[PDB]
């Protein structure tokens, strides 16, 4: 009796995350004025 | 139809050997994509 057994497991795994925020603001004789920005972005991956 | 004629002994040889052989293959794959976005703005104005 002869008996062979082969296993074999890849498991990856990747995240990126980006984030970017701005902001403004200012016055004068009080007609002031404000401003903001942002923007994300997340990519993941999992392969098996 | 009967092609020859019946022969009144046979030539033989004696074999034996019983073999019994079992494969098994199994495969799995999977592959998980994530992506996400935000955007943000804001703004303000002012005057008295």
């Amino acid at each position: 009796a002869h008996t062979m057994e082969t296993f074999s497991r890849s498991e990856n795994e990747t995240e990126v995350k980006q984030d970017v925020k701005a902001g403004l603001e200012g016055a004068v004789k009080g007609w002031g004025g404000g401003a903001t920005a942002g923007h994300g972005n997340t990519q993941g991956t999992i392969t098996t | 139809r009967e092609l020859i004629v019946r022969p009144d002994t046979l030539r033989a040889i004696i074999n034996n050997r019983a073999t019994i052989e079992t494969t098994t293959m199994e495969a799995e794959f999977t592959e998980t994509l994530m992506e996400s976005n935000y955007n943000s703005a804001s703004v303000k104005v002012s005057a008295p």
